């Protein structure tokens, strides 16, 4: 009922964009 | 030896090099450890070609012996080249395009040929990682989606092409790719694949954001993990049913295959891809080291681990092929048992494998005209071990079928697809280093706009060109470019690096400068292979290319489900407009090396 390959995509695509955000953040910061 | 003037006051000088590193601590990145540099160089040599390209060529070309060929060619092309590439970046202190423009600035095409080659290899290798993480998302469920056929509309029979083919062969061509019947017929963008592509490029932009001070920890993990998993697959692979029957089949020597012009080409063109030579990334990674770093000991350690790993992955791969071929031989031979039991009324455990042939003739001597309707199979090993699958099918229709017949199916599939992911990732780091650093020495953007902004426009710009391989015919496009591209550019760029250091820079200036870094001017073995052996040995690989290109009858494989005698193979002879694509991807990286050299010599004079 959930299309199980979508929710594993979701918890992976969640980590990467918050992994990127913090990245650019600290970047410009110590920049 | 070639008379170029003004070599000094264009490169740094030898007495000035002891002061240049206490000022390039700013405005130039630097490694933290020595192991941070060796782990990002092993990840650039080992990836995705030791899995589905080398163990096929190790066997198909008289395995057990091909080892011999692959070896010699190694300590002859590979060693010398890698060494000369490591020692040229440490000295001239620039990237790839800055080194060849420092020595005779009318040359400059080796930097632009390495950038065009790194753009095209990293464009389609980020679609293979897009396919790999699609199979990783479809794990974490105990009935795997490539384990059984779906029902159609009335729930009475299977889907028609899942029954004639295999269910795994159905998950690739219809539920992953949705492939078409030709390269001419293309459709829509196929959303799921697109989402996956996005994910791949995003995961790549997070790891290579701030140049080299991110791909450090990255390399660490993305370089060890692959090794540990590969190991875990050895003590599981050598235990199942039919390993040591697929290891022996890999190492059977056939000495007739040594006397072939096609053997030594792909054994030669694998060495330039077992390493990462003529790509322009190993010069930019070596240019961050200290000036007195030993680059002679690094090129031997890197090449020993690369020659040991390629044998080590072939042991792991052919243990799984040996398990799948023993299983298919037993689920074939048990159906030849089941036919006569259903026709001659014999007990259950009656007529096993030890007594097949004698119980064939006991029945036909008992009563004739009842054996004539019996359909038996002629299945035998060395016919189940001998399929010629290569390039993507060794992971998506061969390796993942043997995983479903193991004990814990959704755990050996998560461990298998995170490993491939890691390999892909390290190779990606390499190619990205290859396209960003020559795009800074060209100065396409102002000296504002920091390192986050240039990498973000490469990861977004190569994403939109990657829409070609998400179409319905997107797998015929990816099988086209690969080979060609790689091969040609690699060989050509690799020859002019060995030429323009020995005969344009000067191998006598080179020796002195090397000695200044390490001491002990290199041996007679280094002087022989640099001067005479490896430039000569790289010409007969270039001569064998135009021998095997003019007679192989260039074709490609399609799927075509609505076709008479369907699940065998197909070759249908590429259209005439595809030579435009072959000339573009293989010719213009090869022709910018003379093309800029003709332009610069007629702009001055
Ligand atoms: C060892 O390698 C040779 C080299 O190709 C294989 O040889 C050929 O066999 C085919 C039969 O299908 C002939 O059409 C070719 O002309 C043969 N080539 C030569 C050069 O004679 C041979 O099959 C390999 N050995 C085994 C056991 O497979
Ligand atoms: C199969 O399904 C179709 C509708 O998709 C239906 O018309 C047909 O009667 C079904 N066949 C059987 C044998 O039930
Ligand atoms: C691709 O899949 C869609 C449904 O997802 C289907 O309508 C279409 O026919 C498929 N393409 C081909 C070439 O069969
Ligand atoms: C198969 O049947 C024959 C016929 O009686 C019998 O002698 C033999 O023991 C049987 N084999 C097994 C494994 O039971
Ligand atoms: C029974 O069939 C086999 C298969 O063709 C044949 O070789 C054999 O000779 C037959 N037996 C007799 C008695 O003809």
């Amino acid at each position: 009922p959930v299309s199980i390959w979508l929710i594993v995509f979701g918890v992976v695509m969640g980590v990467i964009v918050v992994g990127i955000v913090i990245l650019i953040f600290t970047g410009i910061r110590d920049r | 030896v070639l008379p170029n003037p003004g070599l000094d006051a264009r490169i740094p000088s030898l007495a000035e090099l002891e002061t240049i590193e206490q000022e390039e601590a700013s405005s130039r990145p630097k490694w933290d450890n020595k192991a941070q540099y060796m782990l990002t160089c092993l990840g650039f040599c080992v990836g995705l070609g030791n899995v589905w390209r080398f163990p096929y060529l190790c066997q198909s070309h008289g395995g057990g012996a091909f080892m011999i060929p692959f070896l010699i060619l190694l300590v002859l092309e590979g060693i010398p080249l890698l060494y000369l590439e490591f020692a040229i970046g440490q000295r001239l202190r620039r990237g790839s395009l800055g080194v060849w423009s420092s020595i005779h600035p009318a040359l400059k095409g080796l930097g632009l040929a390495s950038m065009l080659t790194s753009f095209m290899v990293g464009l389609y290798y980020n679609t293979i990682i897009s396919w790999i993480m699609w199979y990783l998302f479809n794990s974490f469920q105990e009935p795997l989606p490539w384990s059984d056929c779906p029902l159609n509309e009335n729930q009475t029979g299977y889907v028609d092409e899942c029954a004639r083919s295999s269910p795994v062969d159905y998950f690739w061509y219809r539920e992953t790719l949705n492939i078409s019947t030709s390269i001419s017929d293309s459709g829509s963008i196929q959303w799921w694949m697109l989402l996956c592509l996005a994910c791949a490029w995003s995961v790549l932009y997070m790891c290579t954001i701030r140049g080299i001070e991110t791909t450090g920890k990255a390399v660490y993990i993305t370089s060890t993990l692959p090794y540990v998993v590969l190991t875990i697959f050895l003590i599981r692979g050598l235990t199942l049913k039919g390993a040591t029957n697929g290891i022996v089949f890999l190492f059977t020597p056939n000495v007739t295959e040594l006397a072939q012009p096609d053997t030594w080409l792909d054994a030669g063109a694998q060495v330039f891809f077992s390493f990462s030579l003529a790509f322009g990334g190993l010069i930019s990674f070596s240019s961050y080291n200290s000036v007195h770093n030993n680059c002679e000991k690094d090129s031997v350690i890197v090449s020993i681990i690369n020659g040991f790993t390629s044998v080590y992955v072939a042991i792991v791969v052919y243990s799984v092929i040996g398990f799948r071929a023993t299983q298919r031989y037993d689920d074939c031979f048990s159906t030849n048992i089941l036919t006569l039991i259903n026709g001659f009324d014999l007990p259950e455990g009656n007529v096993t494998q030890e007594n097949f042939v004698d119980m064939q003739q006991r029945c036909n001597a008992s009563d004739p005209a009842a054996y004539a309707q019996l359909v038996f199979q002629t299945c035998d090993i060395n016919a189940f071990l001998s399929e010629a699958v290569e390039g993507t099918g060794l992971a998506f229709i061969v390796f993942t079928e043997a995983i479903t017949k193991m004990p814990l199916s959704p755990l050996w599939s998560v461990l298998f697809f995170i490993m491939l992911f890691c390999l892909g990732l390290s190779s990606m780091f390499g190619n990205m280093e290859g396209v960003v650093v020559p795009l800074q020495d060209l100065r396409v953007i102002p000296p504002k706009w920091p390192k986050e902004v240039l990498t973000g426009l490469i990861c977004l710009g190569t994403f939109l060109i990657g829409f070609i391989f998400t179409l319905n015919s997107g797998q015929y496009w990816l099988s086209l470019l690969d080979s060609y591209a790689g091969s040609i550019p690699l060989l050509i760029i690799a020859f002019c690096e060995m030429f323009s250091v020995v005969y344009v820079y000067g191998v006598d200036r080179f020796n002195k400068d090397i000695e200044f870094m390490i001491g002990h001017k290199p041996n007679i073995f280094w002087q022989v292979t640099w001067r005479v052996v490896s430039p000569l040995l790289m010409l007969i690989i270039f001569l064998f290319f135009f021998v095997v290109e003019v007679s192989q009858e260039l074709t490609y494989s399609i799927w075509d489900p609505g076709y008479e005698e369907f699940p065998k193979s197909q070759k249908i002879s590429y259209p005439n407009w595809v030579y435009v694509v072959v000339v573009i991807v293989a010719g213009v990286p090869s022709l910018t090396i003379p093309g800029y050299a003709i332009y610069k010599l007629i702009r001055n004079h």
